[PDB]
């Protein structure tokens, strides 16, 4: 089983390269956050860091989706088809 | 500061050079050597023991380092040729009296805090 | 500025395997380069101006005689000293030492003044002299 | 000669008491760190060492633990007839340096009566 | 543009306008001695030592309290400076008592050190010297008096530091004598300190009292975990022994002072120790047996029983690479009910963003705030540092407290608010005034304490601060940079778990009883066997046993705060790491590695095998856990309060009563503490009187 | 005095005594514990506590050079004796 | 006198000393890079490695030097620098009744020419600098360990290799020969930090960097 | 010692213990300090 059991954000705080992730943060995590209340979205940021998205599935399994420079609608983008399948 | 005088090699391939008849003056007198010191080895287990030696130092890509093994291993060989180590320093190399250390994590954490 | 059969060297010093030190003392030890902070029973500050370089602790059993603090890592006591934290840095990777470092620890400069002692206003005015 | 360096004993007060209340001065001025140290308060105040061990076999009689002593409680008496059949015998510990000073009390006290001056 | 030129000896240095002297000279390198000046305290000018020669000038100046001016040459090493210390040191070793082999200060005593440097080799005092009766002040405090020097740090240190004014100094001329007159425990969380200022034997450590020499002690730096503050310290260990944990400096954490719960509690690690694992035999009785048959128990019914049947309930006391290995362990199990004893509101937000459990505006960050606003919370014993910090700029800066709690002693004076959580929604409608303070208030800063948290009303409190802070927010009184809204942590791996993804508090486990619940360092008993379902397997892997040892059948010896390479995240968000002082007892094995060896028990084998890889690996899920020394600042308040908007939880009629409220209760936390023997002497002496505690203390 | 221990070994001025189960005793068999009788804890006891008129006091253990170093005592408190560190010596003041 | 204790400094062998420094300096500008004359009348020739031999050589043969006797040659390892090891020679002149010091500096891998051709005393003193420390010398005739056991490893003096060693010895019976193991020492080396925390001497103050 | 006997006290021993080695009368070397870690007791209650 590979059902989402959370995902982790790696950004960072001013890098150009993380400056993506944080216009899409300020914007429309809130309103993902009100989709999946049960959904544990970490946002564990760092300083001169890749930005990279973390998601870990059923029975230890994580992927390692790397939102290098994505722009806020690509980060959403990546957001969306990493949870489209429920499973 | 990236260059500096070498020792006997200007780079890898005559290092190698001196590397290869230090093993062939290695190669020939084990024989010799097993007889001279009554060693309880038989010689086969001598040959591949100086090429094991030979084998761990192989990282080094340095020649000035290569050198100083090539010069340490030719002292090692003199010593040995004119009866200068005596039976315990030859067995040395083998390490017999110890025991096998065990390289699996789980025995490390039976037997102690070895990291 | 030297002429000696000068040849291109660019790799790392890798003395390690000159310095005879068995296998094991060499990748599972972790060495630790700090500037020691001051003994704070004393206030003298003559013991923190040179970087130190220590090897992590090991295993300190008792004998089974009177019972002395036996031991078996010989990079137990060995503690080096070294004027820099380049210097020391480069001293461990030269040897082959994992190698954590912490920088200096400056303590920051603080505007003391007698006259606050007795203040007009300022609660910093003291009960006692 | 007076001065002779032997086997150590430590020696206590007219009183009974002992003399060493455990400074450590011995055990860090001994050029072989033949002499290990712990001390503990004792029950009833003035504390001692629970643990003073001499290693016999690494001693060099150098004499450096009786002057660094500054209550004259660690001191080398005049035998030198101490030879023993096994090692362990050598490693005296603190009861055996505390039954050498109750031996050798009446030899030690003369000598350092005689000495002392020097010093 | 300010900054005036002197000569320290000589050669310019440039210093700012109103620095002393003997600053200037420590610019060059110099080091003026002394005895009565202490940077963190106050400048008295007992000692007389600090005197130095100024250039064409007649009289020898005090370098403790002169300020410098233009153009002056302090001529450190002239002769009149030397004849001066010579004779100010003739006169302190004048009256001071022969106790240096019996004085604990032997070998680290400043009037030693400075009598071989800056002294003379000889006396000419042919006279009788004082006695001065010696005086109690407590189980903890070694009081020789008639070795003092009466420099006044201790008394300086109470009234500046400490807060409590009961050190003074009663009589006149060569027999006034510094103590308390009427007898008197000098009893505070920051009263071990003494010990430390003191440059003499007359104050030290009853608890280590003779029983090392600091010329034989190794000195290890570690960092505390008896509280969320995180203040390192340097554990002193001798022949596989811990004797001493003195503070280290760091000028931002700790600056140079621990909690007694920190100096006073290594007799804790020698007493009730777990060294080998024990497995209940046929009567249900736990017996000594081998790493193996424990290894092979546990890792039985771990694969056995899987899903959410697999539960953790984290303790207070243990490290992130033991937090994240039991992560992956039950992760592998499909287990998500990693949980921890501190209870920290979920709703909303909760874990995800960091800046909601955190005190973003950091310790330091307490000296440059003006107006502060306790919640529910007692510093004093919570976080004793963080207390000494906010008095400090309550000292300094004028900065004015105000609290929300029970009103308690914090050393200082608040204004108390009332303690019915009520006010807070007043303070976010402005009825209440202080709401009007907060707003002219230029750096406004907002601390909850996690004891209040622990309530069943912990989410509506936590949403009333945020919009405590979120009423200031938009007033445009506050900078942008600082950080408003602060939550302040008592027990040591809760910022660290709660990075990690650990759900906070245990409400999991009742929720969905499991049966093969995993007691990790767990001690504060809010689980028992009831609550779990009948037949429970719990596996505790603590060093002490004192509460999740007997309910528990396959007990795992684990390592101590002192006798691994953890990695403990304070309540600001700094993430720093311990040192290995010396080995586990006995059997006893690192956490991590009994994790991961139990993991390949079982077959599930984790893949780092190293500390650097568990390291590595706790990276991966927190980057933020390697960055030592570093607070990686959060960020996103407004997406945390705007999710706090969403649901409703309403207050309650219960005041906000802190855990600890007087001294009694700081002392006996957790296990270690718990297991403490000099520890349970400081509880018996401040519950009855003074006669309850006394020894025939003399060297 | 010595007292001995259950297991029937006499148990030094230190407090030292191996436990029945303690395997490091075999040590002990065919020779004998070596141990002092001598106990300085007990023996100080039996020392009478002088008492002179004065408030302070200078103990040196007796025999000058051959003592301890000189130390000054401070026999204010009537409540109990102050004792020398060095030797255990009791001192009084008599009744002020 | 007024310094029963203190010393006594003789200015006229510091003059001495100082004028034939600088004579040495001008002689060789090549490898002298400074000269000092310590406080007790001892002079100190800092020359680069390359002029071990011509330095030496001038020393030896010079009218005016005629330092024909190579008291010892020592070596200290010093692992701040770049180049840890100093060499260290310690002439002596019977003509004049004079002592020189003549230092060089070397990192591990660098050969330095052997100082047997102007010295034969240098011989057995180099075979102990290498075995000790590890510094190769090039033209030297038998260069090999002098003191160590045969088949040790390492170079003890170095400041990194531990005072006990990494390996001791016994008489195994199960192979009757003596065998070495790993070192497990009864007691543990004490190591004593007791360097006081307060200045010593104001004089070798080394100013902040 | 019989014009000039040595001062007399009460530790001193009244006999003479001549070279004890070899006898089953010899000096074993043993720890004189108690034991550093308290290990915990089990609860002997049958739990539950
Ligand atoms: C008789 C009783 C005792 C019996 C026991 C005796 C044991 C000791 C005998 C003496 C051993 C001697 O010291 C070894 C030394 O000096 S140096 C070893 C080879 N190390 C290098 O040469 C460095 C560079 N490495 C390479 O060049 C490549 O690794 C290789 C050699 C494979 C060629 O590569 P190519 O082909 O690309
Ligand atoms: S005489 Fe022996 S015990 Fe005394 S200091 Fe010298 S080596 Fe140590
Ligand atoms: S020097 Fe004397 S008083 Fe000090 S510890 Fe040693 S025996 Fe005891
Ligand atoms: S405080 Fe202790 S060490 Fe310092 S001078 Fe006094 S007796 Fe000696
Ligand atoms: S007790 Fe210590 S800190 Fe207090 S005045 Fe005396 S010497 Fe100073
Ligand atoms: S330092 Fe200024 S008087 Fe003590
Ligand atoms: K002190
Ligand atoms: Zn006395």
């Amino acid at each position: 089983k590979l059902g989402l059991r959370e995902i982790r954000i790696h950004l960072c705080q001013r890098s150009p390269g993380s400056q993506g992730v944080r216009d899409f943060i300020e914007k429309r995590y809130v309103e993902l956050k009100k989709a999946n209340p049960d959904l544990p979205i970490l946002i564990r940021e760092c300083s001169d860091v890749q930005p990279k998205l973390w998601a870990r599935y059923a029975f230890g399994q994580e992927k390692n989706v790397s939102l290098n420079n994505f722009s806020a609608d690509q980060v959403t983008r990546t957001l969306e088809n990493v949870l489209s399948g429920k499973a | 500061g990236t260059s500096v005088k070498p020792i006997f090699s200007r780079d890898m391939n005559e290092a190698k050079r001196r590397v290869r008849e230090l093993y062939r003056a290695w190669y020939r007198e084990v024989p010799n050597t097993v007889h001279l010191f009554q060693l309880d080895i038989s010689v086969k287990q001598g040959r591949d023991k100086v090429r094991e030696m030979f084998m761990k130092n192989a990282h080094v890509t340095d020649p000035r380092v290569v050198d100083l093994l090539v010069i340490k291993g030719k002292m090692e060989l003199e010593e040995t040729i004119n009866v200068w180590k005596q039976r315990t320093h030859i067995m040395r190399f083998f390490h017999e009296t110890e025991a096998p250390r065990p390289t699996d994590f789980l025995s490390k954490f039976y037997v102690g805090h070895d990291p | 500025t030297q002429d000696t059969q000068l040849i291109a060297v660019d790799e790392k010093l890798d003395i390690t395997t000159l310095t005879g030190v068995p296998e094991e003392h060499i990748k599972t030890r972790k060495v630790r380069i700090f500037v020691p902070a001051r003994n704070n029973m004393q206030s003298g500050v003559n013991n923190t101006k040179k970087w130190k370089m220590e090897f992590d602790t090991r295993e300190r059993w008792e004998n089974p005689l009177m019972g002395w603090s036996s031991t078996a890592d010989p990079l137990s006591n060995l503690v080096l000293t070294f004027s820099t934290k380049e210097d020391a840095v480069a001293f461990a990777e030269k040897n082959g030492w994992s190698f954590d470092v912490e920088e200096r620890k400056v303590p920051k400069p603080k505007s003391k003044s007698y006259g606050a002692n007795f203040s007009w206003n300022k609660r910093t005015r003291v009960s006692t002299k | 000669s007076p001065r002779f360096r032997g086997e150590h004993a430590l020696r206590r007060y007219p009183s009974g008491e002992e003399r060493c209340i455990a400074c450590k001065l011995c055990e860090a001025v001994c050029p072989a760190q033949a002499i290990t140290i712990e001390a503990e308060p004792r029950a009833d105040g003035s504390r001692r060492t629970t643990r003073y061990d001499i290693d016999m076999t690494k001693c060099i009689y150098c004499g450096f633990c009786q002057e660094a002593c500054p209550v004259d409680a660690i001191v080398e008496g005049p035998n030198f007839e101490f030879s023993t059949e096994t090692h362990e015998e050598l490693l005296y510990n603190k009861e055996k340096l505390l039954n050498n000073g109750d031996k050798w009390e009446a030899e030690i006290a003369a000598n350092i009566q005689a000495d002392y001056l020097y010093r | 543009s300010n900054l005036i030129e002197v000569f320290v000896d000589g050669q310019s240095v440039m210093v700012e306008p109103g620095t002393t002297v003997l600053q200037a000279c420590e610019k060059v390198g110099m080091q003026i001695p002394r005895f009565c000046y202490h940077e963190r305290l106050s400048v008295a000018g007992n000692c007389r030592m600090c005197l130095v020669e100024i250039e064409k000038a007649p009289k020898v100046v005090a370098a403790c309290a002169m300020p410098v001016m233009k153009g002056w040459n302090i001529l450190t090493n002239s002769e009149k400076s030397k004849k001066a210390r010579e004779g100010v040191m003739e006169f302190l070793l004048a009256n001071h008592p022969l106790d240096c082999p019996i004085c604990d200060q032997g070998g680290e005593c400043d009037l030693q050190d400075q009598s071989m440097m800056f002294g003379s080799d000889r006396s000419r005092f042919l006279e009788g010297k004082r006695a001065v009766e010696d005086k109690n002040i407590g189980p903890l405090v070694k009081t020789i008096m008639t070795r003092c020097i009466q420099c006044t740090r201790c008394i300086r240190f109470a009234s500046e530091i400490a807060g409590v004014d009961d050190l003074g100094t009663t009589g006149r001329g060569n027999d006034m004598q510094v103590g308390t007159y009427i007898e008197k425990m000098f009893m505070s969380e920051l009263s071990g300190n003494i010990i430390d200022i003191c440059p003499v034997g007359a104050l030290t450590s009853k608890p280590y009292a003779f029983t090392a020499r600091p010329w034989e002690t190794r000195k290890t730096e570690s960092i505390d975990v008896m509280d969320a503050v995180g203040s390192n310290i340097v554990v002193s260990t001798r022949t596989g022994e811990v004797m001493r944990i003195l503070p280290r400096m760091h000028e931002d954490i700790n600056e140079e002072w621990i909690s007694d719960k920190t100096r006073f509690a290594y007799d804790g690690l020698k007493r009730q120790r777990l060294t080998q694992p024990m497995i209940r035999n046929e009567k249900g009785l736990l017996t000594y047996t081998t790493w193996e048959d424990a290894l092979s128990r546990v890792a039985g019914m771990l694969q056995s029983f899987q899903g959410n049947d697999v539960a953790a309930i984290a303790g207070g006391l243990v490290d992130a690479e033991a937090l994240v290995a039991l992560k992956d362990l039950l992760n592998r199990v499909d287990s998500d009910s990693l949980c921890t004893e501190e209870v920290f509101p979920t709703a909303g937000a909760g874990t995800d963003l960091r800046s909601n459990y955190l005190l973003n505006t950091t310790i330091a960050g307490v000296e440059e705030a003006d107006v502060i606003l306790l919640v529910g919370t007692n510093p004093r014993f919570e976080a004793p540092l963080f207390n000494a910090r906010i008095r400090k700029s309550w000292l300094h800066n004028d900065l004015k407290v105000a609290l929300i709690g029970s009103p308690v002693d914090l050393t200082y004076r608040y204004d108390h608010l009332g303690d019915s959580p009520k006010i807070l929604q007043d303070i976010a409608s402005g009825n209440h005034p202080f709401s009007q303070i907060l707003k002219e208030a230029k750096k406004p800063m907002v601390v909850l304490g996690s004891s209040a948290l622990q309530r069943s009303d912990g989410t509506a409190i936590l949403a009333a601060v945020s919009n405590i802070a979120q009423n200031i927010r938009l007033s445009s009184g506050v900078t942008g940079d600082w950080k408003v809204m602060n939550i302040l942590h008592r027990i040591a791996s809760q910022v660290a778990a709660l990075d990690l993804g650990y759900k906070p508090g245990v409400e999991a486990i009742r929720k969905n009883p499991p049966k093969v619940l995993f007691l990790l360092g767990a001690d504060g008993g809010c689980i028992t066997r009831q609550d779990l379902p009948k037949d429970c397997f719990i596996i505790y892997q603590g060093h002490h046993g004192d509460v999740g040892a007997p309910m528990a059948d396959v007990i795992l010896p684990g390592a101590a705060y002192t006798e691994k390479s953890a990695t403990y995240v304070n309540t600001e968000g700094r993430a720093q790491q311990t040192k290995v002082a010396v080995t586990p007892p006995g059997l006893a094995r690192e956490d991590w590695k009994i994790i991961r060896a139990l993991s390949e028990i079982a077959g599930m084998t984790l893949p780092y095998d190293t500390l650097d890889q568990v390291r590595s690996r706790l990276e991966e899920v927190s980057p933020n856990l390697v960055r030592y020394d570093d607070v990686e600042g959060a960020n996103y308040f407004q997406q945390a309060n705007e999710l706090s908007k969403l649901v409703n939880q309403q207050l309650l009629a219960d005041p906000l009563v802190p855990p600890q409220l007087t001294i009694k209760d700081f002392y006996m936390t957790d296990s270690i503490s718990r297991a403490s023997q000099t520890m349970a002497k400081c509880v018996k002496a401040v519950t009855e009187g003074i006669q309850a505690v006394e020894e025939p203390s003399i060297c | 005095g010595v007292r001995t221990s259950p297991t029937g070994e006499k148990v030094t001025h230190t407090g030292q005594a191996y436990d029945d189960g303690d395997y490091r005793r075999v040590r002990f068999s065919d020779r004998q514990k070596e141990v002092n009788e001598n106990f300085a804890i007990d023996l100080i006891a039996e020392q009478p506590v002088s008492e002179v008129g004065s408030r302070v006091i200078s103990c040196d253990g007796g025999g000058g050079a051959l003592g301890h170093p000189r130390v000054y005592i401070n026999l204010d408190k009537e409540t109990k004796t102050g004792t020398c560190g060095y030797c255990g010596l009791q001192f009084r003041q008599p009744h002020h | 006198d007024t310094r029963p204790t203190i010393r006594p400094r003789n200015d006229v062998v510091h003059k001495q000393l100082s004028a034939f420094g600088q004579y040495v300096a001008e002689i060789l500008p090549k490898y002298v890079q400074q000269v000092q004359v310590s406080c007790f009348n001892e002079l100190e020739i800092f020359i680069h490695p390359d002029g071990v031999i011509p330095v030496l050589t001038f020393l030896r043969d010079h009218t005016n030097a005629q330092f024909k006797s190579l008291a010892d040659l020592t070596a200290v390892d010093v692992p701040t620098r770049q180049n840890r090891f100093e060499i260290v020679y310690n002439l002596l002149s019977l003509r004049f009744n004079s002592q020189i010091r003549v230092k060089t500096y070397t990192d591990e891998l660098t050969p330095i020419e052997s100082s047997v051709t102007v010295y034969k005393a240098a011989n057995w003193y180099e075979r102990e600098i290498w075995d000790m420390f590890g510094v190769f010398f090039a033209n030297h005739p038998d260069l090999r360990r002098i003191l160590t056991g045969y088949g040790f490893e390492g170079h003890p003096f170095r400041k990194d290799f531990p005072l006990s060693g990494y390996v001791e010895l016994r008489y195994d019976d199960e192979v009757k020969r003596v065998v070495a193991e790993p070192v497990e020492l009864a007691q543990e080396f004490r190591k004593f930090d007791l360097n006081s925390p307060w200045e010593a001497f104001p004089a070798y103050r080394q100013p902040p960097e | 010692p019989t014009t000039k006997p040595p001062t007399a006290r009460k530790y001193i021993w009244t006999n003479h213990k001549f070279n004890v080695s070899g006898t089953p009368q010899q000096y074993v070397p043993y720890s004189t300090t108690r034991k550093k870690i308290q290990e915990w007791v089990p609860p002997s209650t049958p739990y539950k």
